[PDB]
């Protein structure tokens, strides 16, 4: 026999039998062939015939965990893999603060998160006084990982039942093993449509890669290690998770385990700093700070409160970033401004729906907050001017013959350039009178009326009148995987959030930004009263509008393509009402939808209250909000509160006509296109626009001056959630540095 | 855009739809 | 394919 290694470049001057399961074991002394493992890990020819020979005692053992291995992955069942799997003993860290010293367990012990929780020296003299085997040491050698033949599989992993439909060997854990938030489905199932926020399992993202280029030839170790990190998270999303929460989780046979307790603090702050965990309105203070030291010392000017500043501020404040938030306005929240002074609800002023709460940070804070949202059915009567609710066949032969209009368009631009962009409504028009042309076929009035009402539901989505809208482009960002499942009402209003994301910030109301100088060693800041900060970087996060109208003085200034991209895009606008009743006189007719629309009598009056939303989900209050879109919010503009509410009341009379309506107690009307800081809505692509555009504006000058807000979100524009993750993009960009 | 309505979502003009077919998949 | 991408994990 022999006391070499088989391994080439093996650094083992004495390889010693972990497996001692042979009779025969050679322990420490001569065999045929010693096994490698790992560096510090073999076992000789006799035991490895003691399971691999029909004629030994331990061949049962092994062709039976060969069959589990065989029903449950796609890995060869080798001996090695056996080994690596079943017989390796396990090694625990000492939790002792001051010792710390790693320990292998004796082969009988079965290593569980409990007993790593808690694990001291000698736990079956002072035991942390021995010496750690010096095979510990080798394991932070790079090489070392490089000459072990098979990559960690875990066990139990908190992630695997999230995964039962995967091979287990496939996303790092062993096949020979084995009441969460509904809307928490972060990894891709096989076979699944794209949705947004959602990670292969089986493999990296192209920014994992990027970070962590020595796992491009196997990715096992990390996948594993990566995947479990997530599943903690969405297991206990109320407490940071840290390595000590997530080590004693990490459950896998050998010194490898060491490698793998190496590797999860890499993996945790790098998850963190982008986003994936540790965050929403997630709070941690002075000594609790998300990333090590190395990233504190810089400085931050985040100008605007908005979802997308306070999303940037709340990241970078728990990173241990210092973080100054100037807000223009004697409050913030931007467009987040909820009214809770009607009796027994909150009712938004601004945004208050949450599209596509899977995956959806929104969903996620509501659990952080303990709130509970209402999901929206899907009944929503048309109802005409006076009464008449809308026929069942007419209603199913004008929505299909629109959508049929929607699906030329999208046939017309595949060819199209920018240059040759026309606007979505004309387009439309067009289509539909040379299909009247080319079929005989003749639509009522009510049927002329009905689609009338789609259109004007295209208006309110984009934020303006059709004709302004790129009809190449309106829909864009669905090229991307967008937010699956239920469309709901924050119900408590976004405003709880907004409080709980800036609080404890140092945050300056009142302070409009009007110069930026970033052409120094640092950024100078100029409020318009003339009051100066500086900080090392700058993220402007104001709304499309004021980028567009100049508002802030940029020196040295933005770009020619950047003001191109900026003005390539529309500042949308939508406004709001919201009127109070004695009581609920919709009731009989509406039957408890949580909406109901209104077929519009003229084209040009399409956008006046298209659709009124029953802002009680109980059906105890009488509150009714609706909404001013398109031509229509322009035929607002001159008038005054009291003239809207007429019109809204004169209008609801009409849809109630057979019956009688009280009067409104209480009510409010938004002007949003002229509050001076805000001025919009929401964003979209004017004719003559690309998606491109939201890429541009988001671009970083010289690592110095950032952009985030919803305009700057090309994947998921106009929405607070948009404009919350456009923060924790460019927090994650700024950490960075 | 079509992702910001709620009631009454529009239908027409989607591209075709993507599905994910991985090998780790059982 | 660009399309099935984690928004942060693409930011290159
Ligand atoms: C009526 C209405 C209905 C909406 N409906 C929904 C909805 O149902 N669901 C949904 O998701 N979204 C909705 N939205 C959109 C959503 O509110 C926005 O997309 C989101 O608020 C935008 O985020 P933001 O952070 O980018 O910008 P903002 O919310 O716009 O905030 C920007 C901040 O910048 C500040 N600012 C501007 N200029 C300066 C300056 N010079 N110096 C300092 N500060 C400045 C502003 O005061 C503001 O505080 C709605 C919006 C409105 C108005
Ligand atoms: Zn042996
Ligand atoms: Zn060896
Ligand atoms: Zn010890």
């Amino acid at each position: 026999g022999s006391r070499k290694c088989e391994k080439a470049g093996c650094t083992a001057t004495c390889p010693v039998c972990f497996a001692s399961a042979s009779e025969r074991c050679a322990k420490n002394g001569y065999t045929s062939r010693w096994y490698h493992l790992s560096c510090g890990e073999h076992f000789c020819n006799e035991c490895f015939d003691h399971y691999y020979r029909s004629h030994k005692d331990g061949y049962d053992k092994y062709t039976t965990w060969k069959k589990i291995w065989t029903s449950n992955g796609k890995t060869e069942p080798s001996p090695k893999a056996f080994m690596a799997d079943q017989q390796l003993p396990y090694w625990v860290q000492c939790t002792k603060p001051e010792c710390r010293k790693w320990r292998q367990l004796t082969k009988e012990i079965q290593l569980t998160p409990q007993i790593a929780k808690t694990y001291r020296c000698g736990m079956k003299s002072d035991h942390c006084s021995l010496p750690e085997d010096l095979r510990v040491l080798e394991v932070s050698n790079h090489w070392w990982y490089s000459m072990l033949i098979l990559p960690p599989l875990l066990k139990d992993s908190v992630a695997a039942p999230l995964l039962s439909a995967y091979y287990p060997d496939c996303v790092g854990m062993s096949p020979s093993c084995t009441g969460m938030n509904r809307y928490f489905q972060p990894f891709y199932q096989p076979n699944e449509c794209g949705k947004a926020l959602c990670v292969r399992p089986d493999v990296m993202e192209l920014d994992e890669l990027y970070e962590f280029p020595e796992y491009s030839r196997d990715p096992t170790m990390y996948l594993a290690l990566r995947n479990l990190i997530l599943a903690l998270w969405y297991t206990n999303c109320k407490e940071a998770l840290t390595p000590q929460k997530c080590i004693p989780h990490i459950i896998v046979r050998g010194l490898v385990r060491i490698r793998c307790v190496q590797e999860v603090e890499r993996i945790l702050y790098f998850m963190t700093r982008k986003g994936l965990i540790n965050t929403g309105v997630l709070s941690v203070g002075a000594d609790q700070y998300l990333l090590p030291k190395d990233y504190h010392n810089k400085s931050v000017i985040i100008i605007g409160a908005g979802p997308a500043g306070l999303a940037a501020a709340r990241q970078l404040h728990n990173f241990g970033i210092k973080v100054t938030v100037l807000e223009a306005k004697d409050r913030i929240g931007g467009r987040v401004w909820d009214d809770k002074s009607f009796k027994g609800v909150t009712v938004g002023r601004g945004a208050q729906i949450v599209n596509g709460c899977i995956n959806n940070p929104v969903a996620l804070m509501c659990e952080q907050l303990g709130i509970s949202m209402h999901k929206f059915g899907e009944r929503c009567d048309l109802i005409q001017e006076g009464g008449r609710i809308t026929d069942p066949t007419i209603d199913k032969r004008m929505d299909f013959h629109f959508n049929a209009l929607l699906d030329v368009v999208s046939e017309w631009r595949k060819d199209k350039t920018q240059l040759q962009d026309v606007p979505l409504g004309e387009k439309i028009e067009e289509i539909y009178k040379a299909f009247i042309k080319e079929s005989g076929i003749q639509f009522s009035e009510l049927e002329g009326q009905v689609l009338q009402f789609h259109l004007s539901n295209l208006e309110y989505a984009c934020g303006s009148n059709l004709h302004q809208v790129s009809a190449r482009s309106w829909d864009h960002n669905e090229f991307f995987a967008q937010f699956a499942g239920d469309h709901t009402l924050l119900t408590p209003g976004y405003s709880v959030i907004i409080e709980k994301l800036a609080e404890g910030l140092d945050i300056q109301l009142k302070s409009p930004v009007q110069c930026i100088d970033y052409s120094g060693d640092e950024v100078q800041v100029t409020t318009t009263d003339g009051t100066g900060y500086s900080a090392q970087k700058v993220l402007v996060t104001v709304p499309l509008a004021l980028l567009q109208k100049g508002a802030i003085q940029f020196n040295p200034p933005l770009s020619e393509k950047k003001m191109k991209a900026i003005n390539s895009l529309g500042a949308g606008i939508i406004e709001k009402i919201a009127l109070q009743f004695p009581y609920r006189f919709w009731d009989s007719k509406v039957q408890g939808a949580d909406f109901f629309g209104h077929v519009p009598p003229s084209a040009s009056k399409r956008g006046l209250f298209a659709v009124f939303y029953d802002m009680d989900p109980q059906k105890k209050h009488s509150v009714l909000m609706s909404v001013i879109a398109g031509e229509a919010v322009a035929s607002v503009r001159t008038l005054d509160d009291k003239q809207v509410l007429q019109q809204c009341m004169a209008t609801l009379r009409e849809l109630f006509k057979e019956q009688e309506v009280p009067d409104p107690t209480k009510y409010f009307v938004t002007r949003w296109s002229t509050d001076p800081w805000i001025q919009m809505a929401y964003s979209f692509v004017k004719t003559g626009g690309s998606g491109e555009a939201y890429d541009i504006i988001a671009e970083d000058i010289q690592g110095t001056v950032f952009f985030a807000g919803e305009a700057t979100n090309r994947h998921f524009p106009q929405t607070v959630t948009g404009a919350y993750l456009s923060g924790v993009r460019e927090a994650s960009k700024i950490a960075a540095f | 855009a079509r992702t910001m309505q709620t009631a009454r979502k529009s239908t027409g003009g989607k591209a075709p739809r993507k599905q994910l077919a991985t090998k780790a998949a059982r | 394919d660009p399309h099935f991408h984690h928004f942060l994990l693409s930011q290159t």
